[PDB]
């Protein structure tokens, strides 16, 4: 941001571009490195009621696996096929 | 006499310090924080500290990362074909003494047990700054020398 | 012209040094010739500059003192040479120096900051901190077989 | 509270030194034993009792949540001061 | 761990409201250079088959014209509710591989400025204890956070 | 007692890989000699070979005969492709290695280990 | 509820169907199929399958798992077969994703599976490497990972943590030595399993 | 949704044509390479002026570690151990017994710090932010041993930067 | 009340990410045109 | 023994050997050997050197951290010595030059030297003392370096009378003065292979019986010194040094059979034949024995 308005064309010429409005250095525009502090907000299991735990337990919700066969009609796939990509509308070619 | 040898000893350990020329051994992580402290910010090059020297060319080895046993041989053979002043860095806790590995099969507890260490860079990574910091210590190590007024006294 | 305002800038680091050798002194040292406000000194005598018109990261810096803690450091600067209520500042950890906040005190923290001591005689030495584990008994002192 | 031994060196605050008789003392010889002087048994020691008007008391060692976790003190015993187990600060009641 | 600190989401938007500027002084360099192309076209060209069979993913498969991106196709976190574009090669050499990661780069900004502006309050982890260890002040002064506390972290 | 073979049916047909085994190893020690530049013998490179089959002679599965000749090709194809560096050959020798004591009084003096 | 992972029933039922699907028409291979309550589908196989099954999977309209994503091994000691070998695929016309095990001891080789998937090469090399398992008909079954001459397979569950030997200069012969391991502090072995059952559910029969 | 990054056909007009022979003939692209590197010549380097300036850091930067104190003096670890068990290097050595007064208090505390991280778990797992990562990065030394601290090394580091780490937490602890 | 980092009310301004490589010079006339003329000059 | 230096672990880099040893001489030729021997079995060794630290860069792996440490010391500085062995339970003394400086002649490196080592290694209480000497040592040689080398191995006697004294033969090895010596260029020599004398100072350390005892180190095989120099040009593929050194090379080795040798402490001596390849090796039938 010291550079002279020749240096600056000059180097905005020879780049084609420019470049005083997308500095690569930072000067005033980035954030204070002090903040006033945080206050946090808490989850939603923080409430004196309604709360117990065995109601929202996840770990205890998991199941062995469920066998479908053990060595002890219409023909199906894994999944529906993929449906098709559709092209960009942003911006369809580079 | 006296006097001559020790301006001599300042003049050569000048010209060493001044123009420290790595050979990095880029072995794992700690070699990203090495290209980060050649990067513009830091710019090791300012130093006198070239980007990257020929092993033949070079002054010191930074050994940036975990050693394993596999890699072990030919760590050593780079640093016996290094031309002399050599110096050794130690980057980081894995080439410092294993780090996260120590306890692994496959892994050597420390650079040092291939090579003699100049200067222990420490943490996982070290920051480029922290780097840098050690190869300025390397410097002053080698501005301490005394190798003319030892011979001259022997 | 504007080199001419430039060239002008250049001259007025050189008064703003206290004069050529000051000037030369900073170059030498430092390799750098910007002049900065001062923003405090520490009792070791590091002083520390700050001019926020230029880009973060240059914009604070700290000329070290030309000797600390008995050793001569017009040459030999050390970053660890920055106590640490100005390590926070310097570093921009923090936005205002120990001169606005300063530390809180103690009755145990070091008066006397300490930089590197690796390769001296104040040098570091590991040991093990705790006591014998096992007595070995110890025979009489009067022949009795 | 850092002493010496008969050969000179610095006790830790553990009570650690080495004998007369042991070769490990040689790694000091042309450095150094880092001792801590500021030994903690002995700066808890000069904190005042301090004096309440009830049975139990908390402490969470000052700060607040930068302190330890909170703890309650009984002070029955007319005896002893009661302690706090984290912090070594003492309570009595008056 | 840890939620953001205040004033990061200021300071990430400042870098990305420049990056593509630097990502054009990249494309400057190489994209249309005659020697680069030398070194990067027609080089490495690998089928859409082949890759498939060798294992290959991501740009090793787009590349070659595979339309496959996990983030579009199995989705995790919050990839469903952000809008990008999965660049594709034509010809499955290096140089089609450079582009899409260079184009990739581009739709990474286009994501992180979405991120910027669609993040919710809340907290930053899972509000169950037995899973995540409490906050600090709930450990220093309610017994099942303490518990909870020293069990996560033995 | 039914299994699946590796590559021998029975232990004559493992004994006839191991002999070529050994062949390929006899005949490699020479050339091993000089390109890494052994101050070994080659009658230590053999005699070194020959030990190291020997300690198997009592393994009468085939199926175990066979992995040992599986690694045992392995580790000539490190050595005759030089994958091996000077330091891998000599790990054979044990040259470093002080010798342990063998009998019950040593082995007593020195610690407390079987 | 904000802090379970919510269930997918469609994509558990459609996986389901599929690993029947797969059971009735390789039943001379497949021992066991699974899906587990975050959908992910099993097929256990004998090892004389691998070939038939995989090269069905790659191939078959209503299969098409074009892709290995990857390929390991799990050491279970206790297991008469100690080693499970675990094929993971993926299938992009179907965006889907399945998992083919198989099991083998320390003598009994499996069939290579390079000619299914040329992925499989490097997998099978580490296989080999870090286990010890022997596949047949590769093009070119070495170690992969390991330093040249290490003896053992680190990743079987009786391997020793930090191995039998450490790697140091000598001065002497002027070279690397491989030397039995001495460390300065041994790894410290923590036991931290609650005595308290966490998960009811899994509860084995007594 | 999907883009192309390289599915274009060049125009074979003659007007188009002539372009790219003046491109292949006159190195127009490479000339226009040039005047890239000719701008950032004329750019302001980034470069910082090292050790007189440093690299900026945040109050949860994770650096060399330190043994903190209450405001009395007493030292703030009382052995639990949690750091210990929650070491993913195993980096920290532990022995306690009852001090003179009873108090529990170690008796070794030490760090490897050739082994250690840096992760910052450990001073996450202290209950009474006892053991911390400071902000000093600037403390490489010249042999091994000078790196493996003991309770008085880490006890020092506590005392010698106690201003800066209390500060420190000052700024971050409404984040823990 | 809750403070935590969140982005401005309405949002932050736009972000460019597309390619922009802007077109410059003269066309392959003109350039051939340039460089003949100056032979021609040189030349005479 | 003091709990310190009980014997512990199995004998590799990371145990406890129970030696403390003072190594003067450390940064030669032969102490390289001798550090590496002890920091192996894990021994504390304590290194005083006067030159460059630079120089002493090469014994730093040869132990676990904390086994090898350095010392600034100095010949004629009496409490230098002193600060290097009080600590120690042996104290090995391998200083030597086969030249003379202008600072140090023969008399200074292998009289006033070794003397003031084994008396300040008296008065501290070092047990045991390990001083190196030559097996042609002679009051009537015609080499100073000879004739000091027997001044010095009385005075050690008389000051240190519990001292083994180790008189070896010239020593081969890779950085030796003596095939080196030759490749850079009536008589009959024994010269002894470096591991060999090394091991044989190992021993001595451990053997209770060495205390006291002058040994004599030797090669198995006796050459004619022209057979040496002309199988070392062999050995080199080569087409077949001040005035005091020559004297040395010319001086016939001693036979002493009175004196114990490497046999006495366990130690096989190593033929030339096996050896001489690797000290040579870099310089590009076996020589008649007696
Ligand atoms: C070609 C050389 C032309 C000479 C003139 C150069 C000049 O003065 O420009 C600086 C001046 C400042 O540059 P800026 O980047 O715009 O501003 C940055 C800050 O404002 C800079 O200002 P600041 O605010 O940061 O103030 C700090 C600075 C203020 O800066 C200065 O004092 C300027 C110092 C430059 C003096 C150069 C003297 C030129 C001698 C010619 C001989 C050398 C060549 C052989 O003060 C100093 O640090 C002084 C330190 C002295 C450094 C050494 C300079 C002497 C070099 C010659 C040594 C001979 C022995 O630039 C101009 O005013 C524009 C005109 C300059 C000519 C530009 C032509 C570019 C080339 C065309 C393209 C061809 C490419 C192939
Ligand atoms: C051919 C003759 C070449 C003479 C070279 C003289 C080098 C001048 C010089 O030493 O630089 C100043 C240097 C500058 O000191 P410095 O190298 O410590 O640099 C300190 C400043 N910072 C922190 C930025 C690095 O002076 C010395 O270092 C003292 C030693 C003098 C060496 C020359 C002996 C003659
Ligand atoms: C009226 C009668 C008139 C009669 C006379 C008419 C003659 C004039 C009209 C014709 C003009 C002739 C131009 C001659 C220049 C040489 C052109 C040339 O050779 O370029 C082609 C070469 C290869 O091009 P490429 O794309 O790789 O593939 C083509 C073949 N497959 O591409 C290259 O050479 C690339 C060069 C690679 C080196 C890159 C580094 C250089 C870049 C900076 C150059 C700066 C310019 C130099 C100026 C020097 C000043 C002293
Ligand atoms: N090598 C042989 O053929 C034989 C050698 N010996 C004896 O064995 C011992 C070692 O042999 P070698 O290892 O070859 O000797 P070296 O010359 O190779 O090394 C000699 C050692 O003595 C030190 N030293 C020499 N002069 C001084 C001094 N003035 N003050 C302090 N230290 C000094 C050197 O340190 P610096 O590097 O600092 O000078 C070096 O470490 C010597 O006593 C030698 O005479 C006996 C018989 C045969
Ligand atoms: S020390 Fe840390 S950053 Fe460096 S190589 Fe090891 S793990 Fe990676
Ligand atoms: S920072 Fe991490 S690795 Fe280092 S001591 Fe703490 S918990 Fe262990
Ligand atoms: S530092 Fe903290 S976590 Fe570690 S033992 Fe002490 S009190 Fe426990
Ligand atoms: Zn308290």
């Amino acid at each position: 941001a010291s550079a002279t308005r020749f240096i600056q064309w000059l180097r905005n010429w020879a780049s084609g571009r420019d470049l005083q409005a997308k500095l690569q250095l930072r000067y005033q525009e980035i954030s204070k490195r002090t903040q006033p502090p945080p206050k946090l907000p808490v989850g939603p299991s923080h409430k004196l009621s309604n709360n117990y735990y065995c109601t929202r337990d996840g770990r205890r919700e998991a199941m062995p696996p469920s066998i479908v066969m053990s060595s002890q009609k219409k023909a199906v796939s894994p999944a529906p096929p993929i449906k098709r990509w559709e092209l960009s509308q942003d911006e369809p070619y580079l | 006499g006296e006097y001559v040898v020790a301006k001599l000893d300042d003049l050569i350990n000048w010209a060493r310090r001044s123009s420290l020329w790595p050979m990095t051994f880029g072995l794992a992580c700690c070699a990203v924080e090495m290209m980060h402290m050649a990067a513009p910010r830091y710019d090791m090059d300012r130093f006198g500290v070239v980007f990257r020297a020929s092993p033949r060319q070079s002054d010191v080895m930074i050994v940036a990362g975990t050693l394993t046993n596999k890699m072990a041989p030919a760590l050593r053979k780079v640093y016996d074909q290094m031309p002399e002043p050599r110096y050794v860095v130690s980057m980081g806790s894995c080439a410092n003494g294993g780090g996260y590995y120590h306890y692994s099969y496959s892994v050597v507890r420390g650079c040092d047990r291939i090579v003699p260490v100049d200067i222990y860079v420490p943490g996982c990574p070290p920051t480029a700054e922290a780097l840098l910091y050690g190869i300025l210590q390397l410097q002053k190590k080698i501005k301490r020398e005394k190798r003319l007024r030892i011979w001259y006294r022997r | 012209m504007e080199l001419l305002q430039v060239l002008k800038r250049g001259l007025q680091q050189v008064s703003g040094h206290g004069g050529l050798r000051g000037y030369l002194r900073v170059l030498f040292r430092a390799n750098d010739v910007r002049v900065g406000t001062l923003v405090g000194e520490d009792k070791y005598g590091n002083k520390y500059y700050e001019d926020n018109k230029q880009f973060f990261g240059r914009h604070r810096w700290v000329i070290y003192t030309t000797e600390m803690n008995g050793k001569n450091t017009f040459w030999d600067v050390d970053g660890s040479m920055v106590p640490p209520e100005w390590h926070r500042w310097l570093h921009c950890m923090t936005d205002d120096p120990p001169t606005v906040k300063p530390p809180t005190a103690r009755k145990f923290i070091w008066t006397n900051h300490k930089f590197n001591l690796s390769g001296t005689p104040q040098q570091y030495v590991p040991y093990s901190t705790t006591r014998k584990k096992i007595q070995e008994w110890v025979p009489p002192s009067t022949p009795y077989k | 509270g850092v002493r010496t031994s008969p050969t000179g060196e610095k006790v830790t605050h553990t009570g650690q030194v080495y004998d007369d008789g042991d070769y490990r003392k040689v790694r000091f010889v042309g450095r150094q034993k880092e001792v801590n002087e500021n030994f903690a048994i002995d700066l808890i020691a000069e904190q005042p009792v301090s004096q309440v008007g009830s049975r139990v008391i908390s402490c969470d060692g000052g700060g607040g949540a930068l302190g330890h976790p909170r703890v309650y003190i009984n002070l029955d015993k007319e005896t002893k001061t009661g302690t706090c187990g984290y912090c070594g600060l003492q309570f009595r009641q008056q | 761990h840890q939620d953001l600190p205040l004033g990061l989401m200021d300071d990430i938007y400042e870098f990305s409201k420049n990056f593509s500027l630097r990502i054009d002084e990249l494309e400057e360099m190489l994209t249309n250079n005659r020697i680069w192309r030398n070194r990067t076209v027609d080089i490495g060209i690998v089928t859409a088959e082949d890759a498939l069979n060798y294992g290959f993913s991501g740009v090793m498969l787009r590349g070659s014209g595979i339309q496959w991106d996990l983030r579009k196709t199995q989705p995790y976190d919050v990839y469903d509710q952000v809008e990008f574009d999965v660049p594709i090669g034509s010809r499955g050499d290096c140089y089609d591989r450079y582009l899409c990661r260079v184009e990739e780069m581009r739709q990474s900004i286009r994501i992180i400025s979405q991120c910027l502006n669609k993040m919710p309050p809340g907290e930053i982890k899972v509000d169950d204890a037995k899973v995540s260890p409490p906050k600090r002040a709930e450990m220093k002064t309610s017994m099942e956070s303490l518990i909870h506390h020293f069990k996560l972290y033995t | 007692t039914s299994v699946k073979p590796i590559f021998s049916r029975d232990m004559n047909e493992a004994k006839r890989r191991v002999r070529e085994l050994y062949r390929a190893w006899y005949r490699e020690v020479p050339n091993t000699v000089h390109l890494f530049q052994l101050d070994i013998s080659v009658k230590q490179g053999r005699d070194k070979v020959r030990e190291m089959f020997k300690k198997n002679a009592h393994i009468t599965d085939p199926r175990v005969v066979d992995l040992l000749v599986i690694k045992g090709k392995m580790e000539l194809e490190e050595t005759i492709k030089v994958w091996k560096q000077r330091t891998h050959v000599m790990r054979f020798f044990h040259e470093t290695e002080a010798p342990r004591p063998k009998d019950f009084l040593s082995k007593f003096y020195v610690g407390h280990d079987p | 509820r904000p802090t379970v992972r919510p269930r997918n029933d469609v994509a558990h039922k459609q996986l389901s169907a599929f690993g029947e699907y797969v059971a009735e028409i390789l039943p001379k291979y497949v021992q066991q199929v699974q899906v587990s309550c975050f959908n992910e589908l099993e097929i256990c196989i004998h090892p004389d399958g691998v070939i038939p099954v995989l090269t069905f999977l790659r191939d078959h309209s209503n299969a098409q798992f074009k892709s290995l994503a990857d390929l390991t091994a799990v050491d279970i000691p206790t297991r008469q077969n100690r080693f499970e070998i675990v094929y993971n695929l993926l299938s992009l016309r179907f965006n889907s994703r399945i998992r083919v095990k198989t099991y083998t001891d320390e003598l009994t080789p499996i069939e290579s599976s390079v000619p299914v998937y040329k992925a499989a090469n490097w997998y099978e090399r580490e296989i080999w490497d870090m286990f010890g398992v022997f596949f047949a008909n590769h093009p070119d079954l070495r170690r992969i990972l390991t330093d040249y001459g290490f003896e053992g397979h680190p990743f079987r569950k009786d391997f020793p943590l930090s191995g039998y030997v450490e790697l140091r200069y000598d001065d002497e012969v002027k070279r690397v030595v491989a030397e039995p391991v001495e460390l300065a502090q041994e790894f410290r072995k923590f036991d931290l399993n609650s005595p308290w059952e966490a998960f009811p559910a899994y509860r084995q029969p007594p | 949704t999907y883009k192309y990054v390289n599915l274009r056909e060049p125009s074979m007009d003659m007007k188009s044509v002539t372009d790219r022979a003046a491109q292949t003939l006159l190195w127009t692209e490479l000339i226009r390479g040039l005047g890239m590197t000719l701008s950032y010549l004329f750019r302001e380097p980034a470069t910082i002026n090292y050790p007189f300036e440093k690299g900026p850091l945040s109050p949860r930067f994770r650096g060399e570690h330190a043994l903190r104190r209450y405001p009395s003096g007493e030292e703030r670890c009382i052995a639990c151990k949690l750091c210990e068990a929650v070491c993913p290097a195993q980096a920290i050595t532990i022995e306690a017994e009852p001090r003179a007064d009873g108090s529990r208090r170690t008796t070794r505390y030490d760090i490897d710090m050739t082994k250690c991280i840096y992760c910052g778990f450990c001073q996450e797992a202290c209950p009474v932010d006892a053991i911390v990562e400071g902000p000093n990065f600037e403390f490489s030394t010249e042999t091994h041993e000078e790196l493996l601290y003991n309770k008085e090394k880490l006890l020092n580091n506590g005392d010698k930067w106690e201003a800066e780490i209390a500060a420190n937490i000052q700024a971050d602890y409404l984040y823990r | 009340k809750v403070k935590q980092d969140m982005p401005p009310v309405g949002g932050y301004g736009p972000i460019d990410y597309k390619r922009n490589l802007p077109r410059r010079g003269l066309s392959g006339y003109s350039m051939f045109a340039v460089g003949i003329g100056a032979l021609l000059f040189g030349y005479w | 023994l003091h709990h310190a230096v009980i014997p512990h672990g199995k004998g590799g880099r990371s145990s406890v050997s129970g030696i403390v040893a003072t190594v003067f001489g450390a940064t030669g030729f032969l102490g390289r050997y001798v550090v590496n021997h002890l920091g192996r079995m894990g021994s504390q060794v304590i290194v005083p050197h006067r030159c460059e630290p630079y120089d002493t860069m090469h014994l730093r792996p040869m132990g676990d951290l904390g086994q090898i440490i350095f010392m600034d010391w100095n010949g004629r500085d009496k409490d230098s010595i002193r600060r290097a062995v009080e600590h120690s339970s042996v104290v090995i003394n391998l200083v030597g030059r086969e030249w003379e400086t202008q600072n140090f002649d023969f008399e200074d490196v292998f009289v006033k030297i070794p003397q003031a080592i084994a008396q300040v290694s008296k008065e501290a209480g070092v047990e045991k003392f390990i001083h190196i000497s030559h097996l042609n040592a002679d009051i009537k040689s015609s080499s100073k370096y000879l004739r000091s080398k027997a001044v010095g191995e009385k005075e050690v006697r008389e000051t240190f009378p519990e001292a083994t004294i180790i008189k070896p033969a010239e020593i081969f090895g890779r950085e030796d003065r003596f095939l080196n010596y030759f490749a850079n260029i009536k008589t009959v020599k024994q010269p002894v292979y470096i591991v060999d004398v090394t091991k044989g100072i190992i021993n001595a350390i451990k053997d209770p019986d060495a205390r006291g005892k002058t040994f004599a180190f030797v090669g198995p095989s006796r050459y004619l010194l022209f057979d040496l120099v002309q199988y070392v040009f062999a050995v080199a593929h080569r087409p077949f040094t001040t005035r005091d050194k020559v004297e040395r090379i010319h001086t016939t080795d001693k036979i002493l059979p009175h004196l114990p040798g490497l046999e006495d402490l366990g130690v096989e001596a190593t033929p030339l034949e096996l050896k001489a390849i690797e000290v040579l090796r870099r310089h590009r039938q076996p020589a008649k024995t007696i």
